[PDB]
């Protein structure tokens, strides 16, 4: 759990449970990091959907935010945007960590 | 077809239906254009229910889709929970402005 070099992966959506703890070759797969980047390479239409094993023994995950705006925005905006939306991301997840989790904020930040 | 793609991306009426559910959706993946208005949408229900503010609801939820808009309604007691709806075609600006015009 401290560590993890391979990947849990679907190669499209749709995919049954009985075929993800079964681990069919047709839907799911396990990819090292470097065979993970090799079969991206050698396969630029792969259809890839990173996900994880079992949540019991392995829910722990990095912390990652996906923003998909139907808006074309300059480079300034966007820059800002960023920038203030990490802070606010970071504001939040720091004040319910410490609210909860009993995190240092500043850490966490 | 039991959707029309005239109004809205149907994965993005579904990411709209998904927000109003703070709960995490079970079933999430097996709605398509063919089946939203037949599978019940089972919810788990680790926090309160978004609509009808109670600790879990007994049985599923359901869609309908009924002039240009969805109609998102519990099964079994109908009273016991709150009917919601998603608008599908405006701008909400736009729609609050027609309504000040209207105001004259
Ligand atoms: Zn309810």
């Amino acid at each position: 759990i401290r560590g993890n070099d391979v990947i849990f992966v679907l190669k499209t959506i749709g995919v049954p449970s009985a075929c993800r703890q079964n681990e069919d070759p047709r839907f799911v797969e396990a990819f090292k990091c470097d065979e993970l980047e090799r079969y991206i390479d050698n396969n630029p239409e792969c259809t890839l959907f990173e996900s994880l094993r079992d949540e019991e023994a392995y829910s722990i995950v990095r912390i990652f935010m996906d923003v998909d705006l139907d808006a074309c925005l300059d480079e300034i905006d966007y820059l800002t945007a960023i920038q203030d939306f990490i802070i606010e991301v970071s504001n939040c997840v720091a004040r319910f960590a410490f609210t909860e989790c009993g995190a240092i904020h500043e850490n966490v930040i | 077809k039991l959707w029309e793609p005239g109004f809205i991306s149907f994965e993005d009426a579904i990411k709209r239906v998904s927000k109003i559910f703070i709960n995490s959706i079970i079933n999430f993946n097996d709605l398509d254009e063919n089946n939203f208005t037949t599978v019940p949408l089972v919810i788990d229900y680790v926090t309160p229910c978004a609509l009808c503010k109670k600790r879990s609801h007994k049985h599923p939820h359901q869609l309908s889709l009924e002039n240009g808009a969805i109609r998102i309604y519990k099964t079994g007691n109908p009273h016991s929970c709150k009917v919601k709806i998603v608008p599908l075609d405006g701008n909400k600006l736009f729609n609050i402005a027609q309504r000040i015009l209207d105001t004259n």
